[PDB]
């Protein structure tokens, strides 16, 4: 994966 | 070649949007993006904390990293 939950 | 105003983008890599504000948030720390999404698949509609730093529709407004956002433009 390339990483995920650095969005809001 | 970063990211640039009314680009389109990719927020997270699996939403897709166009980029209308970079810079820091006042609840995260660090460099973040805002890309406005084709469809309502986000969290805010173009706010946070009570600040808004671009205008988009609701549910359409997905705040993420410059490093995170990609042109979708290929």
């Amino acid at each position: 994966g390339e990483e995920e939950g650095e969005e809001y | 070649r970063e990211l640039k105003i009314g680009d389109r983008v990719l927020v997270g890599g699996t939403k897709a949007g166009v980029v209308r504000f970079l810079g820091e948030t006042d609840f995260a720390k660090g460099e973040w993006c805002g890309v406005e999404l084709d469809e309502p698949l986000g969290k805010n509609d173009g706010a946070v904390a009570g600040t808004r730093y671009f205008q988009c529709q609701p549910k359409y407004g997905l705040f993420a990293p410059v490093h995170k956002v990609t042109k979708i433009g290929f």
